[PDB]
């Protein structure tokens, strides 16, 4: 993301691509390293009656 | 459904004839290569500065092993074997015995360092989060021996590493 | 005195040329090969240290065991060694290598690779990560740069 | 005082080529998106240092040879050829002036196959005797088209003296009337120096040591460094100011390493050559195309009324 | 009739007569990584026995879990719920990428093209970030078990996986640009190791061994597993059954690959990610930690096992090296009774000597890449 | 970043152009200030052992002009 | 040209590192003479800093102490110096360092962290932990045959 605009002209040019728009270098588009606490669901098992084990 | 990878005729017309002898007689294709390699030398490197950077890592990192506390001190680990019936390697080695206090504790509680396939199983196995593999993975030895970890040197370990461990096991339990 | 100073300084000048020249002759026996190839790969970028990616046997100063040492791979695994030039060290890398990990129990495996040949660095993991097996190399580095060979040969 | 001239010879040269291992190593890392050595010296200034002084306090295990004279011999005159290439070099004023310079270099060149065959001969193993005869069959095929291309240049020029290729090239590069030779002459000297994509010596005993070894590898790479000031030369006539020399120096020295880094920046680019595929780029394409530009050559400057003088 | 004692994933000692520049024969010895990993897995419970997949194809490492995951799972008479089964095919299809390009870009590198493999192995190590952040580990995560997965995705990976996969395609551009059309790169390969359709049938061929010559068939279209049926997808078919070919058909499947992965995010459900059964799948640590019946359950899953119906079973998937198998045969007990491995290089090494018939000593390397070889589950 | 690979280039750049600078300047020095004379052909080697004769020192490269008339 | 912006913040990486001896004292300390912002030091004399305008993996990085538990390290810097508290943030397995996010403090944990001590008279030893399991009958200490 550094790079000047003719350096980054010169290497779109000999590549042929628009390498700006896909750098394979990650910057801030990533995901936060520190995220809130999951809450996940519980499964179709997860019941206080009609689930006798006998018939699953 | 399927596509052909190579199934193509070209064309003989006099124009895609010679396209394809200046092909041949200029390298264009080959030039086009130089091309790419010329637009890499003026990207920016991928190479991190380590060891004064580091590559990322996650909570859930399986690294070096270690035995856990309660805040109180007591060790969590009540020898209830396991993480030894668990362990795929066969690198967990357990003796127990009534504690003066007639608490349920370990006398031997080895893991061989050299057998273990950092697999995390262990962890997963025990009930009380005694033994977890820890953050840590620079810890190469000079060596055999020093990779045979007893319980005293497991305990060092979480002691040594408590403050992290809590804090990466704080970000993943509710996954668990 | 000044006959003591000279040989602790070439010490010096020779460890240095050794440990920033560290040429590896890499057995690539089994996974272990790969996180030895992310090491060279972009990232960690080993040459950068002055480790070359890969070196003929006989150019070769350090030999890294990266898998399982099977029986009937270790004798030619002991050949290698004996080709070598000195000096020379032995990394040993990934359980299997260091003790048979995985398969210490197999009849076909080598219970650890120090049985074959000397080591010199014990990296584990199963795999051990790239940056920790850049971790002992550079802790060969510093193991070279603790050597006197020098010092000791005056002292004879 | 011309002993001072030969040591600012010899000396510069290997000095050029222990800093080219540092220049490939990075050029080439860059290529690859990593960085190459730079924690040996700021910017890996002093990794050939260290390398040099490695390998030479490493210890020389040489099996025991079928001929101690041909395993000194091997080293010594690749070596001792490789400088000698220099001499007639003019950077714009040859430290030797030949009036056959051109013709020099050619019979130089072509004694530099005895260190393959005499190496192979020195190693006592049938293998390593076929790894050199292999490749001492493709250094003398690309030798052929060498000398054809250098014969057809030198019909513009009008000599076989070096300087002369500098007179011949004061109003334009030769690089013009001469591209599709330039092109041939170029991978022609790939090959001569068993670069990549023509590293089969490389790759062949894939699928020496310590100072020894080095020795080797100096000649080398102080081929290849004279083979790209050779091409500059031949092609990329740099103009001569008698009054200010060193202008003709600098950009003389820019043209030959960017020749140079070229080398390096094929290497990172292609894949290598089967053995058999390299000898049909040479005897049935390189070959029928510098015979039939050889006739044209000798043709042109009669029927242009532009031929050159003798002297 | 010269005899080499060796020529040129793993270590491999090939013995080969030449006559000149032409391989007469080729016989391989292998072996050198044999470390009997199915005799170990007869002292395993199944859990136990599920890392020891991760280091056979120790390239496509969750592939392998899921093909011994849905062994195990067939035996047992469950099934994984629909998230475990989208997050399996998600990373399965990463793990292809993984594959596929460790597969040409060392390819490339054994004959003399170094610098690609650089390129790819960079985005080779952003995939490695992607399992261990979901297992802890960066290749043997041990993370698809019978039954689901160990764990659901952390918060925030979907994104990060979509960032990854919306650059991808430009990466495999540039490494057609380097070798797709390079003439060097086609006289290496163009016409090397043709195998006709018959041919390749009979000597125990699959995947890009199979489709390269013409032959229509990948185990994800024909005979489908977890949720392979509800993505959309191309199947590449060689015309030559060349080495050419085949290089073309693993690229397009990396494209192929990244099409699926694209709709696996998208699609991607609710729910749980493993089989709600505690006599099966563990139960959560909060529950092992208040419920009789889950604290039970858990002590007993992780010292017997779960018992696994008598029976045998094999089970096939299309893993990034073609059709990787298990003939597992439960005993009735909580540990396999026995377990051969299928792994698709044995047939496709076995058939080298076939393959190399008529060819120089350089093009041998080019036929075992093309292969695509792994001595890890050629030895087992 | 690529511009690293700048300092190694200059090395080898300067070690380059040694050989040439110094052979210039050794010349000159040797020559008088001039350019080292060249003699490929019996003519200009004739010329310039008479040049030594006429110098009065034993010195080609020791010009006499209109003075010596 | 934007040369001339090059060539300037090239120069401010000599002003923003102290002076001539501060940038070169981190170019042949840590290979790098980039400039960012101070997240914090620990009490063995690391320093931590970032800039988030680098890329993922170069957007953090430490600068080792010159000394740690009586070792010399101006040049033999280690991975292992890296204290708990800071490891977590060094190696992104979290967002916010320890100066902001302190670990819980515990009797037992560790005031001092100590970094890898093999080849040192520090090194750890294996050694059974377990009291002798069969006692030998001693025979009488006076005579009686
Ligand atoms: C040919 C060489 C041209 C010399 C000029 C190079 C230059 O200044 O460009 C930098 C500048 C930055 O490039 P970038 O890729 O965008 O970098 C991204 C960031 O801006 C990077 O900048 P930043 O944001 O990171 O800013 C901090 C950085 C900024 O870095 C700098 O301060 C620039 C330092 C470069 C100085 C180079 C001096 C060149 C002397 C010529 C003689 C040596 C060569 C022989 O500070 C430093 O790290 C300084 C470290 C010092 C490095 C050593 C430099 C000296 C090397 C020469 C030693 C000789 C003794 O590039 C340009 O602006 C383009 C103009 C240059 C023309 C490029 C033509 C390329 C070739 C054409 C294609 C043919 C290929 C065959
Ligand atoms: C011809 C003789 C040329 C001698 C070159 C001397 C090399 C100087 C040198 O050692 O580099 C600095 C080095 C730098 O120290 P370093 O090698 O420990 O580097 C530390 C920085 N990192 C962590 C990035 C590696 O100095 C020394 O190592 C001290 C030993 C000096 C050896 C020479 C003594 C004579
Ligand atoms: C008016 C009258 C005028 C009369 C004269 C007119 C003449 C002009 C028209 C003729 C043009 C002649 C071109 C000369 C160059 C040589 C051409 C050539 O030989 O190319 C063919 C060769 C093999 O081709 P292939 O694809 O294998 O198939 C042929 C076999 N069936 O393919 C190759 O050689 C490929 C090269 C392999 C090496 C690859 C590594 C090099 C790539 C980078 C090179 C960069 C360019 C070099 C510039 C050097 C500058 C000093
Ligand atoms: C397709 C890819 C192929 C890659 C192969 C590698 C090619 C490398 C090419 C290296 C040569 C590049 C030229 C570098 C110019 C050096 C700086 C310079 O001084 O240019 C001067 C030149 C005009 O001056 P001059 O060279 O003296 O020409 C007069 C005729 N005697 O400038 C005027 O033009
Ligand atoms: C700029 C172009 C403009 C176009 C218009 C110009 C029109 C005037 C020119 C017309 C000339 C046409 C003559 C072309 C003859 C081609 C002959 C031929 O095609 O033979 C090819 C073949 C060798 O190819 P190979 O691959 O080894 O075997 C074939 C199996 N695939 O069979 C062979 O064995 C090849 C023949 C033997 C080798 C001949 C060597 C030629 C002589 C070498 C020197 C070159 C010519 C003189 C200098
Ligand atoms: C087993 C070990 C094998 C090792 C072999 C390695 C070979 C090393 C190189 C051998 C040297 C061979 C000498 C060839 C020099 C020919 C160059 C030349 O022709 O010019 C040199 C000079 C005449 O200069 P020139 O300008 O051409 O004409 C006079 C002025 N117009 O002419 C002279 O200066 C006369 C010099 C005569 C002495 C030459 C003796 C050569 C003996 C080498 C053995
Ligand atoms: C370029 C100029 C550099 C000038 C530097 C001058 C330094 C002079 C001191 C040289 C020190 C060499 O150090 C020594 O090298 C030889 C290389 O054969 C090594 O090897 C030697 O010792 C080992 C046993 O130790 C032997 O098995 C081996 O056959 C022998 O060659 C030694 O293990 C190493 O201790
Ligand atoms: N091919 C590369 N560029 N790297 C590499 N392996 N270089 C070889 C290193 C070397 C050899 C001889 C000498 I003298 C010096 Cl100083 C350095
Ligand atoms: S990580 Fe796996 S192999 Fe290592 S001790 Fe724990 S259960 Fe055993
Ligand atoms: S560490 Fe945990 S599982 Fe292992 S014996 Fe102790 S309490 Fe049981
Ligand atoms: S130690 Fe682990 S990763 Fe390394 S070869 Fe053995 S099983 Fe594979």
């Amino acid at each position: 993301a550094s790079a000047t605009r003719f350096i980054q002209w010169l290497r779109n040019w000999a590549s042929g691509r628009d390498l700006q728009a896909k750098l394979q270098l990650r910057y801030q588009e990533i995901s936060k390293r520190t995220q809130p606490p999951p809450k996940l669901p519980v499964g179709p098992s997860h019941k206080l009656s009609n689930n006798y084990y006998c018939t699953r | 459904t399927y596509k052909y990878v190579n199934l193509r005729e070209p064309s003989m017309d006099m124009k895609s004839v010679t396209d394809r002898a200046a092909q041949t007689l200029l390298w264009t294709e080959l030039i086009r290569g130089l091309g790419m390699t010329l637009s890499y030398l003026f990207r920016e490197p991928a190479t991190i500065n380590y060891p004064f950077e580091k590559g990322p890592l996650s909570p859930r990192f399986r690294g070096e092993h270690a035995l856990r506390r309660y805040p109180s001190g007591e060790e969590r680990c009540i020898a209830c074997k396991l993480c030894e019936a668990v362990c795929p390697a066969q690198a967990i080695t357990i003796e127990a015995e009534p504690r003066a206090d007639g608490s349920r504790r370990t006398t031997r509680y080895d893991i061989d360092m050299t057998k273990c396939i950092y697999c995390g199983f262990c962890q997963e196995a025990c009930p009380v989060d005694a033994i977890v593999e820890g953050p840590n993975f620079e810890f190469s030895t000079e060596t055999h021996e020093e990779l045979l970890y007893n319980k005293e040197k497991l305990l060092n370990n979480g002691d040594k590493w408590e403050a992290e461990i809590a804090a990466n096991i704080q970000a993943d339990y509710l996954y668990r | 005195s000044r006959g003591e100073y000279v040989v602790a300084k070439l010490d010096d000048l020779i460890n240095w040329a050794r440990r920033s020249s560290l040429w590896p002759m890499t057995f690539g026996l089994a996974c272990c090969a790969v996180e030895m190839m992310h090491m060279a790969a972009p990232r960690y970028d080993m040459d950068r240290f002055g480790v070359v990616f890969r070196a003929s046997p006989r150019q070769s100063d350090v030999m890294i065991v990266a898998g399982t040492l099977t029986n009937k791979m270790a004798p030619a695994l002991r050949k290698v060694y004996d080709q070598m030039p000195e000096p020379r060290y032995v990394v040993s890398m990934g359980s299997c290598a260091n003790g048979g990990g995985y398969y210490h129990y197999s009849y076909s495996v080598v219970r650890g690779c120090d049985r074959i040949v000397p080591v010199d660095i014990y990296v584990p993991g199963c795999p051990p990560t790239a940056e920790a097996l850049l971790y002992g190399i550079l802790q060969l580095q510093k193991k070279i740069k603790r050597e006197k060979r020098l010092r000791i040969w005056y002292r004879r | 005082m011309f002993m001072i001239n030969i040591l600012m010879l010899i000396i510069p040269i290997l000095l050029a080529v222990a800093f080219l291992t540092l220049v490939e190593r990075k050029v080439l890392g860059y290529m690859q998106l990593r960085k190459g050595p730079n924690v040996v010296g700021p910017y890996g200034l002093l990794q050939p240092i260290a390398d040099a002084i490695k390998l030479f306090i490493k210890e020389p295990l040489r099996p025991a040879t079928s001929s101690a004279s041909m395993f000194i011999l091997a080293p010594i005159m690749a070596l001792g050829l490789a400088l000698t290439m220099w001499i007639p070099l003019p950077m714009p004023y040859p430290l030797i002036n030949m009036n056959l310079g051109v013709l020099f270099m050619l019979a130089m060149s072509s004694l530099a196959v005895y260190s393959i065959l005499w190496s192979g001969w020195a190693s006592n193993s049938k293998y390593a005797l076929i790894g050199a005869l292999r490749a001492v069959a493709q250094t003398i095929s690309y030798e052929v088209t060498l000398a054809i291309i250098l014969l057809s240049v030198l019909l513009m020029s009008g000599s076989f003296t070096l300087s002369t290729l500098i007179t011949t090239q004061e109003q334009m590069w030769l690089i013009l009337p001469a591209w599709p030779l330039a092109m041939m002459w170029f991978i022609s000297t790939l090959a001569e120096t068993n670069r990549a994509p023509f590293d089969l010596t490389e790759g062949e005993s894939e699928l020496y040591a310590a100072g020894p070894f080095a020795l080797f590898f100096m000649a080398e790479y102080a081929n290849i460094i004279m083979m790209n000031i050779f091409t500059a030369i031949l092609f990329l006539g740099t103009s001569h100011n008698p009054h200010m020399p060193e202008l003709y120096t600098i950009n003389f020295t820019i043209k030959s390493l960017l020749l140079t880094m070229s080398f390096l920046w094929i290497r990172a680019s292609y894949p290598r050559f089967r053995y058999d595929q390299l000898m049909h780029l040479l005897w049935k394409n390189f070959l029928p195309l510098t015979l039939a530009l050889c006739m044209w050559h000798v043709s042109l400057p009669i029927l242009t009324s532009g031929i050159p003088p003798q002297t | 009739n010269l005899t080499l004692n060796f020529g040129p994933h793993g270590v491999l000692r090939l013995v080969m007569e030449l006559s000149g520049e032409m391989v007469r024969k080729c016989d391989p010895h292998i072996g050198l990584l044999h470390r009997g990993t199915e005799k170990l897995i007869e002292y395993k419970t199944y859990l136990q026995a599920l890392p020891y997949f991760d280091r056979l194809d120790y390239v496509s490492m969750m592939c392998n879990e899921q093909a011994y995951s849905l062994a195990v799972e067939k035996l047992l008479n469950i099934r994984p719920p629909p998230r475990a089964q989208w997050i399996r095919v998600l990373f399965g299809e990463i793990t292809r990428l993984l594959n596929h390009i460790m597969a040409v870009t060392t390819h490339a590198l054994d004959i003399g093209a170094m610098t690609p493999f650089f390129w790819m192995f960079e985005e080779r190590e952003k995939m490695f970030e992607f399992y261990e952040r979901v297992s802890g580990a960066r290749m043997h995560a041990a993370y698809v078990r019978p039954g689901g997965v160990h764990q659901d995705l952390p918060l925030g990976l979907m994104d990060d996986i979509y960032e990854f996969s919306k650059n991808f395609s430009l990466r495999i551009d540039e490494l057609e640009e380097m070798l797709t059309n390079n003439r060097i790169w086609r006289n290496r390969t163009v016409d090397i190791g043709i195998v006709t359709a018959e041919d390749a049938l009979n000597y125990g061929f699959s995947g890009v061994m199979l489709r390269g010559s013409g032959i229509q068939w990948d185990l994800r279209k024909t005979q489908p597993y977890d949720v392979y049926d509800q993505v959309e997808f191309d199947v590449p078919i060689g015309s030559r059954g060349d080495c050419y070919d085949r290089y073309l058909c693993r690229v397009e499947e990396m494209r192929q690959s990244i099409r699926i992965i694209s709709q696996c995010l998208n699609k991607m459900p609710p729910g749980e990610i493993k089989v709600d059964d505690a006599k099966v799948s563990p139960p959560k640590r909060a529950e092992m930690k208040t419920s009789m019946e889950s604290l039970i359950h858990h002590f007993k899953l992780y010292t017997e096992g779960y018992q696994v119906p008598p029976g045998a079973t094999y089970t096939a998937i299309e893993a990034p090296k073609g059709e990787f198998g298990v003939y597992l045969v439960s005993d009735g007990s909580s540990r396999p009774y026995r377990c051969k491995i299928k792994a698709p290089g044995f047939a496709h090494l076995a058939g080298l000597d076939k393959m190399s018939k008529g060819h120089m000593l350089a093009d041998v390397v080019a036929i075992i890449g093309t292969q695509d070889i792994v001595f890890g589950e050629v030895d087992r | 970043m690529w511009f690293e690979v700048l300092p190694g280039i200059a090395v080898m750049g300067v070690c380059l152009f040694i050989p040439g600078m110094a052979t210039a300047r050794i010349h000159r020095f040797s020559n008088g200030g001039k350019e080292k004379r060249v003699a490929h052909y019996p003519y200009q080697w004739y010329l310039m052992e008479r040049d030594r004769r006429v110098s009065g020192v034993n010195r080609s490269y020791v010009s006499k002009g209109l003075e010596n008339i | 040209m934007e040369l001339l912006q090059v060539l300037k913040r090239g120069l401010q990486q000599v002003s923003g590192h102290g002076g001539l001896r501060g940038y070169l004292r981190v170019l042949f300390r840590a290979n790098d003479v980039r400039v960012g912002t101070l997240v914090g030091e620990d009490k063995y004399g690391n320093k931590y800093y970032e800039d988030n305008k680098q890329f993922f993996g170069r957007h953090r990085w430490v600068i080792y102490t010159t000394e740690m538990n009586g070792k010399n390290t101006f040049w033999d810097v280690d991975g292992s110096m890296v204290p708990p508290e800071w490891h977590r943030w060094l190696h992104c397995m979290t967002d916010d360092p320890p100066t902001v996010k302190p670990p819980t403090a515990r009797k037992f944990i560790w005031t001092n962290h100590k970094f890898n001590l093999s080849g040192t008279p520090q090194q750890y030893v294996p050694y059974s932990t377990t009291r002798k399991k069969i006692q030998e009958w001693v025979p009488p200490s006076t005579p009686y045959k």
